[PDB]
This record gives structure tokens, sequence and C-alpha cells, in this order.
RNA sequence: AGAGUGUAGCUUAAAAGCACCCAACUUACACUUAGGAGAUUCAAUUGACGCUCUGA
């Protein structure tokens, strides 16, 4: 009666994790829901996959969940909490290790 | 303090003009009612 | 049954023509805008009355059953209780002439 | 300790005439017309003056003022009720009529064995007796009369204690709906009293402070 | 992470309550739901005292659940506003009715009639 | 008479921030947007105008 349910792993989860080095377009943690929340130099998919955008350390923190004004759901979860409620998220950000370029000696003119 | 929710406005926009009518209940009891065609004096037995 | 009178009437639209003069001068909406800020510092002082009455009497009343806590330990367990007088409450408001003389109490109500 | 046990009860006549106007409200009022008026939309009573008359300029160039007529010497015709019943007499104090707008409180003369003290009506009480019995007995012994008192509930407002042997009063709140007091000029010294007054009868540091639990309105 | 000193930072649903007969337990004596019918034959009367006791109660902290009407009756239409009111200590119960009392703006009516 | 003392309603704010009032959208509340009123109790850390209490 039960038939159905013969679904493999997604395989999804953490890629890179803390502290790892990762250069740009490296996913680093691939989800179903929102679990870690994309931070400093981290973009997100369409999948909600958390891909990098330079190259350098990840880390995970732990910061406040403000939500966009025009996401009405979260608007109305966050204006139910009590007078002193603060909303945590884990954030991942990525630490750019390299600057973006210097300035080279061409020729002189 | 009587005047505290008195003072007051129709907040409709369909509305038409309400008339400060003074209403007599059955006893001599003068209040103030808005009500159209302007009496000023109406009453019950 | 959800039933009611919000319902705006069909007749208020059609013969929307009597007033499409909105004018004023300068000087009569400057001294209704004087009167709108005139009047929310009137009522800022008429609510300051009240929250002086409430919160005054409140601690007074607080500290009556303080005071007849300590003094009567049987009977500040009683002045907590419920009177079962006021589930019919109605109260009336006020007037302009206390009622009358005898009669005359007449109109045809039709 | 020897309590000496005193229940008491101040009386509030609701007011059955609501207070006049202020000068700002006036304008608050006349302003509350006109912003009405103007956001109106064609009552039919404008309808049958305006619409008509342009008309009935017309069968003339080839009614409903009669109407307002009827409606200003009915209004003139039965005489209003005076709001102020207060003017002529100045002197009735004991009168149910004494104020009309403001909240009045029964207020009569005690005379103690040491004591000539203008009072709120007290009462001794008893533990057999509730606290809400004992203001309920308060009705019908000074005043004398068939009034129709209303408490709200058990708690009391206000708690002034004086020592001679100890002894406390307790204050607590009724208001009329009707009353038959009956022999108004009686033998006591009932006076209804606003609030300024409560400053003059009542002099004492527990006496001079009922003022502060009742309606300032 | 359930092993790390954070677990448990970013929980939120016990911060939200998600999901009646008089009170008078042992001490604690507060009423059931209330209905305050107010009751007048000017809507401009009804529906602005209809806001005051309102307000008075949020800022008192007295849940009001609902706030609706009644129709009319056609005598001339009598206008009639239930303010569902819940929870009063003993302190209140004299003290929230007196100024709804000492507020009464013109031959309007109160209730403290309940529910069905 | 004595003690505690004292910034608008509150402040381990130092002339502040929240509370607060009216108007418009809302049945209403709420939100928002337009506006509104506000104080260091006076005199040189000190002394005496005001409030709270313990007394007669
Ligand atoms: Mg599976
Ligand atoms: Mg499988």
């Amino acid at each position: 009666k039960n038939l159905g349910g013969k679904s493999s792993g997604r395989r999804q989860g953490i890629k890179k994790m803390e502290g790892h080095y990762v250069h740009a377009g490296n996913i680093i943690a691939t989800q179903r829901h929102f679990r870690w929340h994309p931070g400093a130099h981290v973009g997100v998919g369409k999948n909600k996959c958390l891909y990098a955008l330079e190259e350098g350390i990840v880390r995970y923190t732990k910061e406040v969940y403000v939500p966009h004004p025009r996401n009405t759901e979260a608007v109305d979860l966050i204006t139910r909490l009590p007078k002193g409620a603060v909303l945590y998220k884990t954030f991942v950000h990525v630490v750019p290790a390299k600057p973006e370029g210097t300035f080279k000696l061409v020729a002189m003119l | 303090d009587s005047s505290r929710a008195s003072l007051t406005r129709v907040h409709r926009q369909a509305y038409a003009r309400l008339y400060p009518v003074l209403l007599v209940k059955q006893d001599g009891s003068t209040i103030h009612i808005r009500y159209r065609e302007p009496r000023r004096m109406l009453a019950m037995p | 049954i959800p039933i009611e009178d919000f319902i705006t009437p069909l007749k208020f639209l059609d013969k929307a023509r009597e007033r499409p003069q909105v004018e004023l001068t300068f000087e009569e909406t400057e001294r209704r805008a004087l009167l709108l800020k005139k009047w929310s510092l009137y009522k800022q002082q008429e609510r300051k009355m009240e929250r002086d009455t409430i919160r005054a009497m409140l601690e007074a009343q607080q500290e009556a059953l303080e005071e007849l806590q300590l003094e009567s330990p049987k009977l500040h367990a009683e002045a907590i209780k419920r009177d079962p007088n006021l589930f019919p409450f109605e109260k009336e408001g006020p007037h302009y002439t206390p009622p009358i003389p005898n009669y005359q109490p007449p109109e045809g109500r039709y | 300790s020897p309590w000496r046990l005193l229940g008491a009860l101040c009386l509030q006549r609701p007011p059955v005439v609501s207070k006049p106007l202020t000068p700002l409200q006036e304008e608050m009022a006349s302003l509350l017309q006109q912003i009405e008026i103007e956001r109106s939309l064609y009552s039919d009573h404008e309808l049958r003056a305006l619409d008509e008359n342009q008309r009935l300029a017309k069968k003339k160039a080839d009614l409903a003022q009669d109407l307002e007529d009827m409606w200003e010497q009915k209004f003139l015709q039965f005489k209003l009720g005076a709001r102020i019943t207060e003017a002529d007499e100045k002197n009735d104090r004991t009168s149910l009529n004494r104020k009309l707008d403001r909240n009045l409180v029964l207020l009569v003369r005690e005379k103690f064995g040491d004591q000539d003290v203008w009072i709120l009506p007290q009462a001794e009480w008893q533990p057999g007796e509730t606290l809400r019995g004992t203001a309920e007995r308060t009705l019908a012994t000074l005043s004398e009369n068939n009034m129709e008192a209303k408490f709200l509930g058990n708690a009391p407002c206000g708690h002034y204690t004086f020592k001679f042997l100890g002894a406390k009063v307790f204050f607590f709140k009724a208001l009329l709906l009707t009353g038959d007091f009956s022999q108004a000029g009686n033998k006591g010294h009932h006076v209804w009293v606003t609030k300024d007054e409560l400053g003059d009868y009542l002099k004492p540091k527990y006496l001079a402070q009922v003022r502060r639990f009742v309606s300032d309105l | 992470y359930k092993t790390k000193p954070t677990h448990g930072i970013g929980k939120y649903k016990h911060l939200i309550k998600a999901e009646v007969r008089a009170i008078n337990l042992g001490t604690d004596y507060e009423y059931g739901v209330l209905n305050i019918h107010l009751t007048a034959y000017d809507m401009t009367l009804a529906e602005s005292y209809a806001q005051y006791v309102h307000n008075l109660c949020n800022s008192l902290s007295i849940k009001v659940e609902e706030s609706y009407a009644m129709p009319t009756k056609t005598i001339l239409t009598t206008h009639e506003r239930v303010v569902q009111i819940s929870g009063l200590s003993a302190t209140f119960a004299e003290i929230f009715l007196e100024i709804i009392q000492s507020s009464l703006p013109e031959g309007v009516r109160l209730s403290v009639k309940e529910h069905t």
C-alpha cells in the first residue's frame, strides 16, 4: 500500500567548512531550506545553494536576522515577537585574502 | 467631561448632509442627534 | 449571522455634482490650522488629567488593599472577590434637561 | 490590637446634564461641521431646495422655504427645561438638583464625644457582616429613604487611619441610579458637594484628601 | 550546532503563541470575556465612543478580542457596537468601569453584557 | 518636628532616546505618513523651594 519513497539522498550540506580556502565560484554549502544564510561575499543560487564570490577563507558566524520589508511572511513573524526579542541566523562569510590588484610600474615615459 | 467622544465627524465617504436635530424620547430628554431634513424638535409618545 | 449596515447606499453615486467647489483662502486655512494645533495640545492635557486620576486612585486603592491586608488577614482575601450583580449592567449618559413637568407626551408615531 | 471598626461610603451621583463646551471646542465644533458639509453627498433636503427653485424659476420665466418655517416655530414653541436649576436656589445645598453638570457626593455632620467633625457617611462594623454588606447598610440608616445605589466591586478606594486604641475608616464607592429621598429637609446636614467645597468642610489631613479618589472630570 | 555553546541561538517559536469562563481561582480573580454594548442613534456618536474605550483598554493592557457591531433597527436607526473585553483585576474592576461612565458623551447607554 | 531626597512619564541619557497627543487610511486597534507639547527647583561640589515617609 505504501509505494514510493525510494528517493536517494540529495548529498547536500556543507562542502567547504570553517577556515577552508575557497576560490570564487566554489559552492560552499548546498541546502534544501535556508539553514545557512549568505553573508559577506557569498551569493545564493536559484536552489538556495551558497557559492563564494571572492577568493578567501570561509567563516561561519551568528548575526541578527533583519528580513526585507517586502518579505511579508517574515515581517509578520517579526511583528509578533516581544519587545526585547532579537532573531539570529547562521551566516556564511568569505574573508577575502588577496587584494584586488597592485599598481605596477609600466614604463618611464 | 462628557465632551470627549462627541466632537465628531462622519468618517464615511458616501454620506448625505446630517443636521443636528434635537430629539426628545418621551419625557423632556433633549438630545442632539444628526438627522436629515432638519426638524430641530423631535418627539415620540 | 453576518449581516450589517456598513454597506454604502446605491443612491450615493449618481448626482455627485452638488459641490464641485472646494476652495478656501489663505487666512481661513491659517486659522483652521492653528485650531488643529491648539486642539492637539488640548486633548493632550485632558488625557493628562485622566492619566492622573487613574494612576493616583490606583495608588490609593492598592495601598488600601495593602492596609486591609496587614490589619485584617481574613478580610483582604474577600475584598478581591467579584460581585455577581454587574452581569446585567447598563447606564444612560447625560442630557441637557432633567426631564420635565408632568406631560404632553405627543407624537403620532407613523 | 484594639481596633475601633469603622466602614464608610462616598456615594457618587452621576451628572444628568452634560458640561457646557469650552471656547476652543465651539470653534472645534463649528470647524467640524464645515468640513463635514464639504464632504457630504447631495442630501435630499438640498435636492428639493436648489433643484426645484431653478425649475420654479423656469415656469415663471416662460416650495421648500415654507417647510423650514414650520421647523423654527416648534423649536421656539416647546421651551427648554433649565440646564441651570442652580442660580435660582444657590443655598439649597440639600437638593439632589444642587449641581446637574458635576459629580455630587453625600456629606453630613456628625458629633462625637470629643470631636465635632463634618463627616463623610460612616458606620461601625462587626466581622460577622461582610465589608460590602456594611456599605450596603449605610444606604438606609442615616439617609432614611428608598434609594437605589449601585456598587461595582468589593475592593476599597481610600484608607486613612487615625488613632486615639486604634481605628481605621474604609471609603467605598457607590452610584445612585435613581433616588426616593423622602424628607429631603431632614434633621441632618447633608450637602451635595462637587470638588472645591470638599476642601472647605473637611479640614484635617485624614479628611482633606478625599478628593484624590473621586472622579475629577 | 548541537554540541556547541551556540546551540539554539536562532530558535524563535517559543516567542510566538501560534495556535472562556470567569476565572476566579484562589486569589487572582478575573472576569471572562465581556461585551460592551453602546447604542445610539448617531453613527458619529457610536463609532467615536467605540474608539475611546478601545484606546482606554490599549493604554491599560486589557485584551480586546473583537470590536464588531450588530446591525440597526428601523424605529430612525439605532446603531449598536460591541467591544469585547477580557481580564480585569480586583482593583481594576471599579476603576476601569467608572471612567467609561465618566466619559459617556450624550445619552449613549453602556452594557457589561456577556457572550452568547 | 525629623529622614529620604528632586532631569517632561521613565531613564548606572548627558538638554538625549523612548513612552505621549491630534489629523488622514483603516468598523476599530495596529502600522504608516503628516503635525503637536514638553523638563535639570531657585541661589554659591555646597546651601535654602517642592515631594515621599516616620510623628504630635
Ligand atoms: Mg526517503
Ligand atoms: Mg536508495
